[PDB]
């Protein structure tokens, strides 16, 4: 029946609690279209309106026996409530609870509420409240109060199955009111009015639609266990290797020695307390605030003459980077697992402990960053996935039952207004305002900072006579076209909306000069990765809207929360993070720069803030807030980054409309192009005519039978790598190793000898047709053929002639005839290079973007960058004095040492408005130019303070768009291409040679076996009962256990620990490795010859053996040689015990599986991207061997030799701080450098560098590394969810 | 630097009168620069008065009508810097002052005590 | 950006001959004043006599008639960190044959303390009628033209057996 609309009454509450009395004396589920919030099914049609907010029965079969009703609204919404005596005091029809009822659905009533609560929000923000507001707190709690009785009088607090109590969210509506009374009467200290914070959270459930946000938020890091418990298991490890190997060596401090008035270390070090009492002890590198690190190596830093090394004293970064007890040790493991700025992490372990210990850092940041977080982001995807397809399968299947449902119920202004919309004809007249668009963007773009005056004049004109064109074209719209169908179209609006702000400048933002660029945006229909763009953008406000929103109220409730525990804290605890006794510059007593911390911990730059927060407000607080935010950042911004990207590979689309199915105007104007074209094709090239002897093929088959032959490729293979070698022994310490250099130049001729040999071979075994058709064929020819030109040139003795001396640069591509001979390289380079086209276009999208970007910043603080420091110091001469550039210069003619220097690195012309936009996008170097246009003033003005403060929003905006959602289309893009790859080939792997593919299939196989041997119990009674001893469930549960209180034995030790405390852990280790070895015989007991037949019981046996051989090796070390490193890297060799945790464990050993499954390929990238390394390195030696020591550069982090060219390369291959390696390569001329200066011992005379090929050098390897890292980012994820989809 | 003092303080003739000046100072209070001045004056218009200090240690003036009356007795790394008043007099009645400087905290720190004696 | 490299000891006579000292600090920052102070023992003759001493701009040269005329400074010009402080001889001679051996007395200047220090490199000078080139070069000469010549033969005999295989492949065919 769908009229079963009847009011609810008495005689059926006489009739509820009827059927209840028998179902009693004896001794279906609700309908899932019909609880609470849902809409009212369609079947049941109209809603009489004389029952409107009135009670009905409920319909639901399950609920239908139970006492309860329900109410239905305007808005066709289910409220179910019970039918009890309200607190069993008043009943469902007294008329305060009807009354009541109506204000409660009343729609009204929720958009009172969601105004409360955001001026709550917006007076949560104030740091300091004045008077008023108490009083308005006093509205606040009264319109809560208020709002709590509506319900809680119909609702009850008392159970009847249905309450106030029971729903969830209110749980947050008790704790707030109560906290509310509390505190207002009773009067800890640092958190009292958090916890009003709590009240933003209940924007969740009064705007619609976050409730199944947030809960598929939670759905979705529910499958993280098994993820979160690796990356802790790791990161634990690892925690103990770098525990175990630096220990203390972050203490290393250059000390003085000539120890005045008969003192030691000791007499002093007690008595020693200010930082600059340190220094008249210590070497502290001018301006910083830490003592070097030095070592006791040859590899380690060294300590300035007069200086030896000593470790006694703190610890580096206030005491928060340090190895010295297993806490400290998680943390940095955090910090480089997280990859955040542990550039200092890795310059200040291998300055301490020495420079070979690269390994380390290679090793984790492999095995560590990249695959954890490749983890956790493979499996996030995965969840969101399913999460996706569940909701899709429920979608047409939702559409498919209404469906059938459904059916089976079954007079001279027209003149010149026709003449101009004629006028306005579409192929002809929207190209030629396309081209005054595209024209005026690259006349805006003709901005710099020097201009002559006609400049700026010519600039102006133009922009007029451009507006004046587009605005022309809008009223000719407006006029001909209809105007209510005018403002119908959305291009027309947009375009509507830019000539209006047009106007507004003629008129005349100071900003919007530069809003003639969104303008640009309209080449968007037919330049179809533009539309994708924009459709990307779209989604962000649009569909995926309220996962943007979470996003935007959880930033929002960080960044209130750090204001209210931390913002005093900042202020009076401050003259111990800033010597001048000042706010730092980034910190959270302001709501504003909280919300730019929580910003800056969302990009990942989340540590330096955290110890100036630890320093400040505590160590316990800091973190926690800290690392509360992170998690729950970076989950969330996953999850939309995931949302937008998924929508982008399918749903858009399903090839439902074509390519521009209406005729584009790129389509028809070629048309009136192709018949005039061809007009000219076909007219003037008439009217122009109207007008006017077996030996050679014996010889070539032996030859060619030579090429081919393994031996010949073997050779030359290994003449490419003493080749390479020979290239690498070429330092500026080369003036030293005379009969190596003789050796070496004599080498060069007979390579380039051998090489001509090949060349000369390969001509006639294949002809210059099939071997001038061959790109790699080409690439050798190249090589060698510049190889033979330098060799002639310096036999000339043109040697000295420039273009010869800058030919021999270019010797450092001898390497790329590696590429061609190990396939492996081959195939990764033949699939890279696959993918070309679609970063092309990609690549062009996000050019033209950053392009608005750049020409937005130029308009805004080119030129601005100006300051006039003092070199001695390094800083900005205070904004009283040297008010302007005029008395900097007269200060100058005064005074020495002070230079109105410019930042290197600026917005002063567009180039350098990308390369800035390239340093701030990648958030490398980016903090220094920021700090440099919030202090901006205007040309020729001082900069001030945090002057324009709130140009920290241009960044902003420029991170969220040009940055998240660029990268997003790349991802998208790049992926496409993969897949349109991987079909194209069949489905095959894309990265792995033929062999690697049989051996791949085998170790796949190799994983199948779940069903294992019989293992019958062997004959002899006692050993049989041991052999059901040790096959016991709870056996191996018993050793687990054993190892794990193995691994705390091994977190309890700590630097400086007492000389009994070591011997106590010792015997523990002692008794546990006796133990071991004990279960192990009694393993072998047993399995007798058949321990060995299962390989995880072969790593038992090894791991015993190590054990063993590592504590008695330990020990005659120590007695009778003195040897601590050694000591120390075979003593971790007792951490082969853990390993073995891993084998009980069954979710990290399918993961682990992963890993090795994809390791193949990831090996063929590693290979790429080492010759990369190699041959980029190679021109770090040869160019920058001599820059002066500047930023990144220092004396052990350079590209002086080979070692430390490496060093620096693969620093920078994950991005890691490249601006402070371009810094000086940047500096060309005078004061900034020196070029006749002469390093002694050598001929090279100059200091500094250039800049032409300083960028281009550093900008492409960061693109190309970012590729290649992209790469072995699609393998992981790929092997992830193959392997998982089982 | 907040100052926590009793503003007004009662106590009996001839009793023991503590007067507590404290501060919640952020900063490790190091010897070598906190300083401590004890002023007291008894009427708005008549002078303030110094009896106690703290530069290197605790000293104290030893003046008239407060001779062999007055010790410190708080510790001040732990921020407490009461004094005692031995067998309070009708004369002793006036307002308190403890002046606090903690370097490196710029703010410098000041209570007001009322002390009043009853018969 | 010192690298330190050894002198040649091979002076032949009658032309110029160039001795190196270089010494770089061991931290390239640190100030420092050097000065440094030559001094030499004729071939056959027991004991080291001081022959130049270079500070502040200066090259203050001890009488000596055999060094008198013939040694001019060409180490670093013009500041006070002296870091590479060789010496030239225009016209050598036999007398100038011997060892010749160098102190530098830096001083470097650090933050609250000066720490004196010195280091003294020791150099050996023969003087020949003429050059003979050194053995590494001779050496490899030979080594490069000896491996160039074999290895053709190895590309170039083999050929041959191929060519004759293909012989053979041709006449099967
Ligand atoms: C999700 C919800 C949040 C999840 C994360 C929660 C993790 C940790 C919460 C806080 C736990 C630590 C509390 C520390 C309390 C404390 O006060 O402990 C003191 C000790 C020793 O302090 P000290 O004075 O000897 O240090 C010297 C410092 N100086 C030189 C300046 C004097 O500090 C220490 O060892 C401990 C220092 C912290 C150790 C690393 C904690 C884990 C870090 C990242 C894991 C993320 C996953
Ligand atoms: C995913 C997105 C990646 C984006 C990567 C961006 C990477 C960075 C690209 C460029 C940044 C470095 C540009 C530095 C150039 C500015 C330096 C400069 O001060 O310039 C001045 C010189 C003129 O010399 P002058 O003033 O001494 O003489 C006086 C001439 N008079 C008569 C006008 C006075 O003008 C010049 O040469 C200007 C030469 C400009 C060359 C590049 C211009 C185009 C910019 C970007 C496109 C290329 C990168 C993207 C494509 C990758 C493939
Ligand atoms: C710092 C710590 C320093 C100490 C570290 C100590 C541990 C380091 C190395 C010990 C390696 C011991 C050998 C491990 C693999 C043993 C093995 O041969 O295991 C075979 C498994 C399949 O085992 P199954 O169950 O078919 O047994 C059938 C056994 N069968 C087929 C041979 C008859 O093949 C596979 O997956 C092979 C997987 C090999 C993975 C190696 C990873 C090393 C890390
Ligand atoms: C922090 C450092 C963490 C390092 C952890 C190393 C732990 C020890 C690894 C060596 C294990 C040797 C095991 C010998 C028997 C191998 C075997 O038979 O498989 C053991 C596990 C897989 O366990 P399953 O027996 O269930 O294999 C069936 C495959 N499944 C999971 C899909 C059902 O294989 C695996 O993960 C082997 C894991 C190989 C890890 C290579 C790391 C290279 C760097
Ligand atoms: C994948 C990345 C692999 C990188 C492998 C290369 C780095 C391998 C890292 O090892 C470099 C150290 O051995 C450098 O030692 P020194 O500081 O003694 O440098 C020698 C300077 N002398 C001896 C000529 C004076
Ligand atoms: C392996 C084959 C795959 C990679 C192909 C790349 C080309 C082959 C490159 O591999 C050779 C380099 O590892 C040689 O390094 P060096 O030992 O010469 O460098 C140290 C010498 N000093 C300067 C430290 C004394
Ligand atoms: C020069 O000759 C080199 C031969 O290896 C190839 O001969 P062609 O370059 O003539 O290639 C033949 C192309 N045709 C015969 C189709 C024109
Ligand atoms: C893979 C793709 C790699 C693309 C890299 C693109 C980098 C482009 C770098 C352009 C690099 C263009 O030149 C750089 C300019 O800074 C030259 O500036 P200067 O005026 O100092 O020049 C000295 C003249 N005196
Ligand atoms: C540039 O900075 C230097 C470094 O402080 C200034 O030189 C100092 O001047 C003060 C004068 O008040 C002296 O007490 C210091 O001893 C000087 N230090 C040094 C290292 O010389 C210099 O005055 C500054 N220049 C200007 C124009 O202010
Ligand atoms: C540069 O700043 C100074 C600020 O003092 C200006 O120079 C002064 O201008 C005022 C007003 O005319 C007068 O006191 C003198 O002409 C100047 N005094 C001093 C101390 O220089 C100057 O005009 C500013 N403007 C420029 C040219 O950039
Ligand atoms: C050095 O100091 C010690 C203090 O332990 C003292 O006993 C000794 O006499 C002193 N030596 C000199 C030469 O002053
Ligand atoms: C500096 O000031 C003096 C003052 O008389 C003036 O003569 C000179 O032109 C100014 N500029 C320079 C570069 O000396
Ligand atoms: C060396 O001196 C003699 C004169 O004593 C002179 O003939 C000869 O040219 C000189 N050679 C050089 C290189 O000065
Ligand atoms: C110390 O310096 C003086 C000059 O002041 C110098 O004569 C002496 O040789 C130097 N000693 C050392 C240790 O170099």
């Amino acid at each position: 029946g769908p009229q079963s609309f009847v009011h609810f009454t008495k005689q059926s509450l006489a009739l509820i609690e009827q059927r209840i009395a028998e179902r009693k004396s004896k001794e279906p589920k609700p309908s899932s279209d019909l609880e609470a919030g849902k809409q009212l099914p369609f079947i049941y049609g109209d809603i009489p309106p004389g029952m409107v907010s009135e009670p009905l029965e409920d319909l639901d079969p399950y609920y239908a026996d139970k006492k309860t009703f329900i109410v239905l609204n305007k808005g066709k919404t289910i409220f179910r409530f019970n039918a009890t005596p309200a607190l069993y005091m008043l009943s469902p029809f007294s008329p305060l609870r009807r009354i009541s009822i109506k204000i409660l659905v009343h729609s009204l009533f929720s958009m009172l509420i969601m105004c409360t609560i955001l001026t709550n929000c917006i007076f949560m923000t104030m740091n300091n409240p004045p008077d008023w507001t108490k009083n308005v707190k006093y509205t606040f709690t009264g319109i809560y109060t208020f709002e709590s009785l509506v319900k809680i009088l119909a609702r009850g607090f008392c159970v009847g199955e249905f309450t106030f109590l029971r729903d969830p969210w209110n749980w947050l509506d008790f704790v707030v009111i109560v906290f509310a009374y509390l505190t207002e009467f009773v009067n800890n200290v640092s958190a009292l009015r958090t916890f009003r914070v709590l009240r933003a959270l209940k924007t969740i459930s009064v705007i619609p639609g976050l409730k199944t946000i947030v809960g598929a938020l939670i759905q979705s890091v529910k499958k993280l266990s098994d993820v979160m418990i690796l990356t802790v298991f790791c990161l634990s490890v690892f925690a103990l290797i770098g525990l175990q190997l630096f220990m203390g060596n972050l203490k290393h401090k250059c000390f003085r020695n000539s120890l005045e008035n008969n003192e030691t270390l000791e007499s002093i070090m007690n008595t020693l307390e200010s930082e600059e009492d340190f220094r008249k002890y210590f070497y502290y590198l001018e301006g910083s605030k830490d003592a070097l690190l030095c070592g006791f190596s040859t590899d380690s830093g060294q300590c300035p003459e007069g200086y030896t090394c000593v470790k006694i004293g703190r610890n580096p970064d206030y005491g928060y980077t340090s190895f010295d007890t297993f806490s400290w040790a998680f943390l940095a493991l955090f910090r480089l697992m997280t990859q955040d700025y542990w550039e200092n992490l890795y310059q200040q372990t291998l300055r301490a402990a020495g420079k070979t210990y690269m390994i380390f850092f290679v090793v984790v940041i492999f095995l560590g960053s990249f695959y954890l977080i490749n983890l956790i982001l493979a499996v996030v995807a995965m969840a969101y996935e399913e999460q996706n397809q569940a909701n899709i399968e429920e979608a047409k299947q939702k559409e498919l039952e209404f469906q059938q449902m459904l059916d089976r119920l079954k007079p001279y202004w027209i003149k010149f207004k026709k003449c101009i919309y004629f006028i306005v004809m579409d192929p002809f007249v929207d190209l030629a305002i396309t081209i005054c668009i595209v024209l005026n963007t690259l006349f805006m773009a003709m901005e710099h900072h020097p201009m002559t005056e006609e400049f700026k004049n010519v600039l102006a004109i133009r922009n007029l006579v451009f507006t004046g064109i587009f605005a022309a074209e809008m009223v000719l719209k407006l006029i001909a076209m209809d105007p209510y169908e005018y403002f119908q179209v959305g291009w027309n609006i947009f375009d509507s909306l830019i000539v209006t702000l047009s106007l507004v400048e003629l008129f005349l933002l100071s900003v919007l000069r530069s809003f003639r660029l969104l303008r640009v945006f309209k080449l968007a229909k037919s330049w179809p990765t533009l539309n994708m763009l924009i459709k990307i953008i779209g989604n962000s406000v649009g569909a995926f809207g309220n996962l943007t929103l979470v996003l935007a109220i959880i930033v929002f409730i960080f960044a209130v929360v750090g204001m209210q525990l931390f913002g005093k804290s900042y202020k009076e605890c401050v003259c111990k993070i800033n010597d001048d006794c000042t706010l730092p510059r980034w910190h959270m007593n302001d709501f504003f720069h909280s919300f730019l911390i929580v910003f800056r911990v969302l990009c990942g730059e989340w540590i330096e803030t955290m110890w100036d927060c630890m320093e400040v407000a505590g160590q316990a607080m800091c973190l926690i807030v800290y690392m509360m935010v992170m998690v729950i950042g970076n989950l969330v911004v996953l999850n939309l980054f995931l949302a937008l990207l998924l929508s982008s590979f399918s749903s858009d689309n399903l090839t439902a409309i074509e390519e521009d199915p209406d005729a584009n105007n790129l389509q028809i104007a070629v048309t009136r192009i192709k018949k005039g074209i061809n007009y000219v094709k076909q007219t003037l090239r008439e009217f122009i005519l109207k007008a006017f002897g077996k030996i050679w093929w014996n010889i070539r088959k032996t030859c060619y039978k030579i090429v081919e032959h393994s031996w010949f490729e073997s050779f030359i293979v290994l003449m490419i790598l003493l080749s390479s070698g020979a290239l690498a022994f070429e330092d500026i310490y080369i003036e030293r190793k005379k009969t190596i250099k003789i050796i070496l130049e004599y080498a060069d001729k007979i390579f380039t000898y051998i090489f001509i040999l090949e060349m000369l071979l390969k001509w006639i075994a294949y002809g210059y047709k099939t071997y001038f058709t061959n790109a790699w064929c080409w690439l050798d020819f190249l090589i060698v053929d510049v190889s033979l030109v330098t060799l002639v040139a310096n036999t000339l003795g043109y040697s000295d002639l420039g273009p010869i001396k800058s030919l021999r640069t270019l010797r450092a591509l001898r390497p790329l005839r590696a590429l061609s001979r190990f396939e492996g390289m081959r195939v990764v380079v033949n699939a890279l290079i696959g993918a070309i086209p679609s970063i092309m276009n990609v690549l062009l999208v996000c050019l033209i973007f950053w392009l608005i970007f750049s020409i937005m910043g130029v308009n805004l603080f080119a030129g601005k960058f100006y300051e006039c420091i003092n070199t001695t110091d390094g800083s900005r001469f205070p904004a009283s004095q040297v008010p302007n550039r005029s008395e900097c210069f007269a200060l100058m003619n005064v005074s020495q040492n002070v230079r109105w220097k410019n930042l290197k690195v600026n917005f002063d012309n567009v180039g350098l408005g990308y390369l800035s936009l390239l340093q701030v996008a990648t958030f490398k170097g980016w903090t220094i130019i920021m700090y440099a246009a919030v202090d901006s003033v205007n040309v020729d003005k001082q900069p001030k303070y945090e002057y324009s403060l709130y140009m920290y929003i241009y960044f902003v905006v420029f991170i969220i768009f040009g940055s998240f959602f660029t990268l997003n289309l790349f991802i998208c893009v790049i992926i496409d291409n993969f897949n349109q790859q991987k079909k194209k080939l069949g489905g095959q792997d894309i990265f792995m040679t033929e062999e690697q593919k049989k051996y791949y299939n085998a170790m796949k196989k190799l994983g199948s076996k779940k069903p294992q041997k019989p293992i019958p119990r062997p004959g002899n009674k006692i050993q049989g009962c041991i052999f059901d001893l040790v096959t016991n469930q709870a056996f191996d549960i018993s050793i687990m256990v054993l190892i794990c209180l193995n691994m705390v034995t091994m977190m309890v030790e700590k630097e400086g620990q007492s000389q009994h405390m070591t011997e106590v852990l010792y015997w523990i280790n002692v008794v546990f490795i006796i133990l071991f070895t004990g279960e192990c015989v009694l393993k072998l007991i047993s399995l007798r010859h058949y321990y060995f037949t299962v390989g995880w019981n072969i790593f038992d046996f090894v791991v015993v053996i190590i054990s063993i051989v590592g504590m008695f090796l330990a020990d005659l070390i120590e007695t009778y040689f003195v040897s601590p490193t050694l000591f120390r890297v075979i003593r971790l060799a007792r951490i082969g015990r853990i390993l073995r945790l891993v084998k009980g464990a069954k979710g990290i050993r399918t993961l682990l599986f992963a890993l090795m499954m994809s390791l193949p390929a990831l090996f063929n990238i590693g290979l790429l991207l080492f010759l990369v390394m190699f041959i980029y390195a190679i021109f770090g030696m040869s160019n920058f061997a001599y820059v002066k020591k500047e930023d990144g550069i220092n004396d052990m982090f350079n590209f002086e030799t080979f070692g430390n060219s490496m060093i620096c390369l693969f620093q920078i291959t994950t991005s890691a701080g490249w601006d402070g390696l371009l810094a000086p390569i940047l500096n060309s001329k005078p004061p900034d450098c020196d070029p006749k200066k002469v390093h002694p011992g050598s001929s090279v005379e100059g200091d500094c560098g250039n800049p032409s090929v300083g960028i281009f050098y550093f900008v492409s390897y960061i693109i190309i590394s970012f590729l290649v890292v992209v790469n072995m980012y699609i393998a992981v994820i790929l092997e992830n969810f193959s392997v998982a989809t089982e | 630097m907040e100052v926590t003092v009793p503003a007004t303080l009662n106590v009996l003739n001839g009793s023991d009168a503590r007067l507590p000046c404290t501060f919640n100072s952020c900063y490790t209070v190091n010897h070598k620069q906190f300083s401590l001045n004890w002023t007291y004056q008894e009427c708005n218009n008549c002078s303030e008065e110094m009896f106690l200090q703290f530069r290197m240690k605790i000293i104290n003036l030893k003046l008239e009508r407060f001779q062999d009356r007055v010790e410190f007795s708080g510790n001040p790394s732990k921020y407490d810097v009461s004094v005692m008043l031995r067998n309070v007099q009708p004369e002793d009645e006036g307002i308190y002052n403890c002046y606090i400087m903690n370097p490196p905290d710029r703010h410098r720190g000041h209570g007001k005590i009322h002390l009043q004696v009853l018969m | 950006g010192c690298v330190e490299v050894d002198s040649e000891t091979e002076a032949v006579y009658g032309m110029t001959f160039k001795i190196l000292c270089i010494s770089c600090k061991r931290r390239s920052e640190t100030n420092a004043e050097t000065f440094t102070e030559w001094t030499f023992r004729q071939k056959g003759t027991e004991e080291f006599v001081k022959i130049l001493r270079y500070e502040n701009e200066v090259l203050q040269l001890e009488e000596d008639e055999r060094f008198e005329g013939r040694v001019v400074w060409n180490g670093s010009r013009g500041t006070k960190d002296l870091q590479d402080l060789s010496i030239f001889i225009t016209n050598v001679t036999y007398n100038h044959s011997g060892d010749y051996e160098c102190h530098v007395y830096r001083l470097l200047f650090f933050e609250n303390y000066e720490h004196n220090t010195s280091v003294v490199k020791k150099i050996h000078i023969e003087v020949v009628d003429k050059a003979n080139r050194d053995m590494a070069s001779i050496v490899s000469e030979i080594m490069m033209y000896v491996l160039i010549v074999v290895l053709t033969i190895w590309l170039v005999a083999e050929m041959i057996y191929c060519y004759k295989k293909i012989a053979a492949a041709t006449e099967t065919a």
